């Protein structure tokens, strides 16, 4: 036994929006809890949220929680289960204010050129919403939220491990999660972290594509360990590109701003949103204004330039105050990025990955969940889930403006709120042999000892393209059928792939190495899903199967893990709830 | 075209001391790109080579390096800015700060200032509100220039104050972030926050050099906060 | 390495690696000129001393004052003296409010202070002769 | 409340500094202005402005606000650069000591004249 132990009642690997909404929540309920995190808590990709959180407050105008379930619902596709967004939706408004009581940096409502109304959190227009239901603080509603949080886990004395990277988790003979390992970037120590309930909380890993608007830490490090550990994925196809990404930047721009007056217009000077979608105009859902745009790309009918094949995104039009004033940080992206000013000219935009709505299967308590033999749900002992790394099926095929942050304080606190009786139920967890630990630091030793292999550059490079060009907005069957084919060529490559640096102080390579895994197993289970899927559903959009499939594919497609061995393809479903609600006409 | 550059290099188990070590990387002369983009490319050819990323726009704070004697976020330090004919491109760890490997530095005494001046809401919770705080458009606006700070530690690097007392004097990033909560409508212990401030470190040591708002990414502007929390204290204590 | 526990980490602090801002010099400034003072008034309180003592010691005092060596320093003190007035007042006018805090305002108060500090002293010159 | 440090606390050696400084620059201009007014000076002349109530008093003001001044400002520059306590202090010592020499010199060749 040469290993260090830390023994915690609890392990939350992720200080994103929802890892630190959990650790305060869990550590507010007398538990011994250790937060971890790859960079300072800071600068986890939440940092970089813009547009606001949907919440239904009734400030800017009265509203109720149904409508949000209604305009989330048919904005899922009929994908996304009605009891978890029930609770969501439900649950958002107190959940929200309790962050103004933290002290969050809320936008305010009053003395406007044309507007008027008490302090409430300012409430902008957004898509997929009938009018503005989200609470956003300026341009930096992420910032202002992940900052708060922080300056929280501050106030309430949270244990927080930074810049420790998490390798895999750790099983217990009964096949149950008891911890997990990580390595100390900083002095290059790997240590197990021993926990009765480990939380994932690692984001989305849209760097799996060549244009993202996410970040260079989400690699999907949680993916990857839940497929070596054993544990699925659900809907791990359904990837949102975001319809205003910028071209050739791959930076993101608010969708806030048709939601303040945005145009998203062609060259011929017509705005194509309007004859897409003849009534919802640039509100449309998220799926739907994406391939609009693209198309116009398809028949030649795109605007040019430096920048590359974009769509005008207008904005000038609008006061250069109000622009100041609500969206500020845009204004600098475009010229810092996109070379043009935003209050005199429109943004080279164009649809780009975002949210990946994927991810572990999840119950609204955050527990992370596997099937029977017969394919029955089946929780496992010691694991949980919470945020974008989770699909507790909130979002489903498409998901909304501003839930995604709303997703994550809602289900972390739920995490956090139900997880001394979630422990109670597993029971006791018994220990692990040095086998158990032993294995998961194989990921490591492979690395390590491996050093005349190939060089993961290529390997990095050639997954993101094929991913780019073979699962793209539009796919079809020819297409998934060579890059899967690709990908195991790849995955095999992988396996020679070297390390050269070896040092111990702060090495950079080593860490991004181990992401490399997991951006290879989250890739895969991405494309084994995609392809598997017979129809076209939120950002699901196959040219061989145009229409949804109402009666055979209106289910979860749950990626079947196996660690390394040979893969799977399943299904799953949920339409009961309280209130009630059916499938229909998506017309947006 | 071709780019010399000139990166500060140290390992503490194979370099015993500093050195700057020479780097080509011939770039496409299409268009301009940013320092990360360089040092990204760079750590191909040297994988060795580390420093920290994320965002990638200017949104973090993880790359803060000083570029050519000025610290900046190597996301967004054009290659423009910094490129002169003959000339190398010297690349080096934020000032004062302890180097922990290559360009990374060890950013503890940095937090530990944050945390002094408690950075978070306190509200005795007397006169609850029915539902959200009472913030008027007019209250909100003060926090504006005082709430985007990320963290980046360009300011307080760039310091001789902050050299000389790491950690007895707070620093501009720190004084930003008391003030951020000395003029919340919501914050209710302001009184009692300028009480901690009062002694001779603390806020005092400040001498009006302007060099954080020089450096600051965001455009904030620490000195001019700095001077509002001297004149809060001179209206509560004289 | 203390006894038998080594290793402490490096630190940037090469000034001619750094970079400063006109107003990081124009303080500095302030503070050099502050110590050449802080001396100052010894050296200036002793010839006032001489000065005054009596008829012969006026003359000593108008004869030292003679060496054109002592002239030099009787210069730079009043120089440094001005310099350290002038910043001083720039200072104490931005704590209080007839200045703007902002960067540029900062610049351009710092240059027109250094502009009056050459004055005073081309004038202080005119009179140590 | 540091010990050499003159101020109870921070906000008292500000003030100081500041209530200091606006009475020596009085003095200065007062000083200056008799310098540029007199050409060819005279014992007689000289003498003659010192022999005054006024200039006395103002001469005996100014030191002991240097004493206060400098006390503060030669203070905040060692707590920079010198950090050995024993030195430090030592310096404190000598600086504290020559600066109330300076004033009680001052009283000497005063009442001198
Ligand atoms: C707004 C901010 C305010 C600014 C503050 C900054 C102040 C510092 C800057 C100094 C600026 C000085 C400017 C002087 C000036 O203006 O000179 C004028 C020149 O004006 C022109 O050129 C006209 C141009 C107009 C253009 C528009 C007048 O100069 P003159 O023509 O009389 O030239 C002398 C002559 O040759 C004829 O010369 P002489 O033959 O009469 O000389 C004789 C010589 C020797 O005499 C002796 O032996 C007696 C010495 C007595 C020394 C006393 C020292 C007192 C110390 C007090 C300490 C108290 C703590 O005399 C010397 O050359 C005289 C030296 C004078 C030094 C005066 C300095 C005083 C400092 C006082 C405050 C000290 C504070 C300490 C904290
Ligand atoms: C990219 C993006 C996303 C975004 C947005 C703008 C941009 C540019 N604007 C949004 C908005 O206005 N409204 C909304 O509802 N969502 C918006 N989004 C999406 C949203 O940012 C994300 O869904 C959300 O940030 C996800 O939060 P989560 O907490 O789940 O994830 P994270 O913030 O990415 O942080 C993950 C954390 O985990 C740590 N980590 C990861 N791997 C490891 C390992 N192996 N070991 C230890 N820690 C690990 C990270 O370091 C990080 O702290
Ligand atoms: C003897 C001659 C010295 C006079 C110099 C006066 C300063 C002129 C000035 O504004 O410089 C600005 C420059 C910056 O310009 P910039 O900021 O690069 O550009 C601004 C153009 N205005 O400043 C400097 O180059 C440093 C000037 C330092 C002056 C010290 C005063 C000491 C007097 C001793 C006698
Ligand atoms: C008796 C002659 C003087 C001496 C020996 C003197 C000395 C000093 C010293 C040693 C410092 C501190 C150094 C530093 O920390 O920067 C200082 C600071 C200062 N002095 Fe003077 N001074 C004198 C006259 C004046 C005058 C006449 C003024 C008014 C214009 C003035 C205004 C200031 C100001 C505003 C500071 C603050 C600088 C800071 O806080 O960094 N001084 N002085
Ligand atoms: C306001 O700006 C500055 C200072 O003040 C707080 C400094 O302390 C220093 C550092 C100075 C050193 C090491 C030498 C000090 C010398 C003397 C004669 C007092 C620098 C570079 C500076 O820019
Ligand atoms: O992810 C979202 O909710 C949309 C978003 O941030 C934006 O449009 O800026
Ligand atoms: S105020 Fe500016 S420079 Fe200072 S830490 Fe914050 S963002 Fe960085
Ligand atoms: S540089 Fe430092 S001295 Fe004050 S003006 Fe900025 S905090
Ligand atoms: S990578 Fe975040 S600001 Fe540079
Ligand atoms: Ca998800
Ligand atoms: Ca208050």
């Amino acid at each position: 036994m040469k290993l260090p132990v830390r023994e915690f009642d609890a392990v939350v690997i992720g200080a994103g929006g929802a890892g630190m909404r959990a650790a305060l929540q869990i550590s507010q309920s007398g538990q011994t809890c250790a937060l971890l995190s790859k960079v300072f808590p800071t600068r986890s990709h939440t940092v970089s949220a813009q547009g606001g959180i949907t919440v239904a407050l009734g400030n800017t105008h009265e509203d109720n929680w149904e409508w949000h379930m209604y305009d989330t619902v048919k904005g899922s596709d009929y994908i996304g289960d009605q009891d978890a967004i029930e609770y969501m939706c439900k649950t958002g408004p107190e959940a929200i204010l309790e962050l103004e009581h933290m002290g969050l940096p809320f936008s305010r409502l009053d003395d406007g050129r044309i507007y008027q109304r008490p302090f409430g959190g300012q409430s902008k227009n957004f898509g997929g919403e009938q009018a503005a239901r989200t609470a956003a603080a300026a341009d930096r509603t992420g910032h202002a939220l992940l900052h708060t949080l922080y300056q929280q886990n501050l106030k309430n004395h949270t244990t927080i491990f930074s810049e420790w990277y998490a390798l895999d988790l750790v099983k217990n003979q009964d096949g149950a999660v008891v911890g997990c390992t990580a390595l100390c970037i900083e002095t290059g120590e790997v240590v197990y972290f021993k926990a009765r309930a480990t939380v994932l909380a690692t984001g989305g890993a849209g760097r799996i594509y060549q244009s993202t608007t996410n970040a260079h830490i989400n690699t999907g490090d949680g993916v990857g360990m839940a497929i070596r550990a054993g544990v699925p994925v659900q809907d791990m196809e359904m990837w949102q590109f975001h319809p205003t990404g910028i071209a050739g930047a791959g930076v993101l721009v608010t969708e806030g701003c048709r939601g303040e007056g945005g145009y998203l217009l062609n060259k011929h000077g017509e705005r194509f949103m309007e004859r897409y979608a003849p009534n919802a105009k640039d509100l449309a859902g998220r799926d739907v204004v994406a391939r609009s745009i693209m198309i116009e790309i398809r028949e030649g009918r795109g605007c040019d330039g430096p920048w590359g094949p974009h769509a005008k995104l207008k904005l000038d039009h609008l006061g250069k105050e109000v622009l100041e004033s609500r969206l500020p940080g845009i204004l600098e992206l475009s010229r810092t990025f996109a070379h043009v000013d935003p209050v005199k000219e429109p943004i080279p935009v164009i649809p780009t990955c975002h949210y990946m709505m994927g991810g572990i299967p999840t119950k609204v308590t955050g527990q992370a969940l596997t099937v029977n033999e017969k394919g029955e749900d089946v929780v496992v002992p010691g694991l949980f889930a919470v945020g974008e790394i989770a699909c507790v099926s909130v979002h489903g095929a498409n998901r909304l403006g501003g839930n995604s942050l709303l997703d994550l304080v809602v289900f972390g606190r739920a995490a956090g709120l139900h997880l001394q009786e979630s422990i109670a139920e597993q029971g006791a967890l018994r220990d692990a042999s040095e086998s158990d630990v032993e294995a998961s630091l194989d990921r490591l030793n492979r690395w390590n000892n491996n050093r005349n292999g190939e060089d993961p550059v290529a390997i990095r490079k050639a997954l993101q393209e094929c991913m780019q060009h073979n699962f793209s907005v539009f796919r079809e069957g020819d297409a998934m059928a060579k890059g899967l084919e690709q990908l195991k060529v790849i995955r095999e490559r992988l396996k020679n792939a070297r390390l050269d640096d070896t040092s111990s102080e702060f090495n950079t390579q080593r860490v991004e190495c181990l992401e490399l895994d997991n951006l290879m197993e989250t890739a895969y289970a991405t494309a084994v899903s995609a392809n598997f899927r017979t129809e076209s559903r939120g950002a699901h959009s196959r040219f061989d199967f145009p229409d949804r499939d109402d009666e055979n594919w209106l289910c979860h497609s749950l990626y079947l893990p196996e660690s390394e061995s040979m893969t799977r393809r399943s299904v799953n479903m949920e339409p009961k709830l309280r209130p009630a609600f059916p499938p229909k006409i998506r017309t947006y | 075209m071709r780019l010399e550059f000139s990166i500060y290099r140290y390992n503490p188990d194979v370099d015993d001391a500093p050195r700057m070590q020479d780097y080509t990387l011939e770039a496409d002369e299409g268009r301009d790109m940013m320092l990360l983009d360089a040092l990204i490319q760079l750590k191909e050819k040297d994988p060795s080579l580390s420093f920290r990323r994320s965002c990638r726009e200017g949104v973090c704070g993880s790359d803060g390096l000083n570029m050519n004697g000025k610290n900046g976020l190597a996301c967004i330090t054009p290659i423009s800015a910094l490129n002169q004919p003959g000339k190398k491109i010297v690349i080096r760890p934020l000032p004062g700060l302890p180097v922990i490997r290559d360009l990374v530095v060890d950013m503890g005494q940095f937090y530990a200032q944050y945390e002094k001046i408690k950075p978070y809401l306190l509200n005795n919770g007397q006169n609850p509100p029915a539902r959200e705080h009472l913030q008027m458009p007019e209250q909100r606006e003060k926090l504006d220039g005082l709430y985007e700070c990320i963290l980046c530690a360009c300011c307080s690097t760039s310091c001789p104050s902050f050299w000389w007392n790491p950690d007895k004097f707070i620093g501009p990033a720190g004084l930003l972030a008391a003030y951020r909560f000395l003029i919340d409508s919501r914050d209710t212990e302001t009184d009692s926050r300028l009480d901690g401030l009062s002694d001779a470190f603390s806020v005092f040591r400040c001498h009006s050099i302007m060099n954080c708002v020089s450096v600051c990414p965001k455009g904030l502007n620490p000195t001019r906060a700095i001077g509002h929390i001297k004149s809060m204290l001179l209206q509560r204590n004289a | 390495m203390i006894r038998n526990v080594k290793k402490q980490r490096p630190v940037n602090l090469d000034l001619q690696t750094i970079r400063f801002p006109i107003t990081a010099i124009a303080s500095i400034l302030h503070r050099v000129s502050g110590v050449i003072t802080f001396v100052a008034v010894g050296i200036l309180l002793w010839l006032l001393g001489t000065s005054l003592s009596s008829p012969e010691g006026f003359e000593q005092a108008s004869a030292i004052m003679g060496s054109f060596f002592v002239k030099f320093i009787m210069w730079g003190i009043l120089t440094a003296l001005a310099y350290h007035v002038v910043v001083g007042i720039r200072h104490m006018m931005m704590d209080f409010g007839y200045l703007e805090e902002t960067f540029e305002a900062g610049k351009r108060s710092a240059k027109i202070s250094f502009v009056i500090t050459v004055v005073l002293s081309l004038l202080a010159g005119v009179l140590v002769w | 409340s540091n010990a050499s440090a003159l101020g109870r606390n921070g906000v008292h050696d500000f003030i100081l500094v500041r209530a200091t400084a606006i009475v020596l620059t009085l003095y200065i201009i007062y000083m200056v202005g008799f310098f540029a007014t007199s050409g060819e000076l005279t014992y007689e002349v000289w003498i003659g402005f010192f022999a005054s109530a006024f200039t006395k008093v103002f001469t005996l003001l100014a030191l002991f606000s240097i004493l206060i001044h400098a006390w503060i400002g030669m203070w905040q520059v060692l707590t920079d650069y010198v950090k050995p306590l024993a030195l430090r202090l030592m310096l404190q010592l000598v600086i504290v000591v020559a600066l109330v020499v300076y004033v009680i010199y001052g009283f000497v060749v005063v009442w001198g004249v």
